[PDB]
């Protein structure tokens, strides 16, 4: 006994009936970049020694 | 010829270091924009329809827009087009 | 139409006094006035710490 709808025997009119989840697709022309490695760029300022 | 450039006192006279112009900065300004984008795309992951930032010769373009100003739309003929014709059938009074 | 920034790179090693004297120059060479700006909101911060 498993109460999970793993396999149904459906009619052909019910094939497109699982379209109920909302996806969000970003645009093709716009870009997506990962700047996680950009949180470490930067030079240490040297203190003036004479 | 311009009274804004008459050196009467020796305070505004020094060495001459470099020299720029019009068509030396415009090709330069397009290089420093595309090189800043090709750098920060080649450092991290991106997801883009790939385009290649090149710099065209600006001096050929301004020498070509002026070349469109010499073109002529109209033309000058001595006779118009034929605009009409005829087909002779087997008759001799109806075409 | 054209703004400025700072270009932090580790490939050079300069004097620690060439940064401080370049903060006094930027505070009277550029313009961040009430109508336009030559330098960005970040470089106007970094010329103050200089």
């Amino acid at each position: 006994f498993i109460n999970k709808r793993i396999v149904e025997r459906v009619r052909v009119g019910q094939i497109l009936a699982v379209l109920n989840r909302r996806f969000v697709a970003y645009k093709g022309k716009m870009r997506i970049m990962d700047i996680t490695q950009s949180l470490k760029m930067g030079t240490k300022l040297a203190a003036p020694t004479v | 010829q311009r009274p804004e450039r008459i050196k009467t006192t020796p305070y505004l006279e020094g060495d001459v270091l470099s020299s720029d112009s019009g068509p030396l900065l415009s090709v330069f300004a397009l290089q420093e924009i595309m090189q800043k984008v090709r750098q920060v795309q080649a450092d991290y992951m991106t997801a883009t329809r790939e385009v290649d930032f090149t710099v065209p010769d600006v001096q050929k373009i301004l020498d070509d827009i002026k070349a469109l100003a010499a073109e002529q739309v109209y033309k000058i003929v001595k006779v118009p087009s034929i605009s009409f014709r005829h087909i002779v059938m087997q008759s001799r009074d109806r075409v | 139409q054209i703004i400025l920034d700072l270009k932090i790179d580790p490939g050079e090693r300069m004097d620690p006094a060439v940064r401080m004297v370049a903060g006094v120059v930027g505070h009277l060479l550029f313009t961040a006035g009430g109508r336009f700006t030559n330098l960005t909101q970040n470089m106007a911060r970094q010329l103050d710490i200089a």
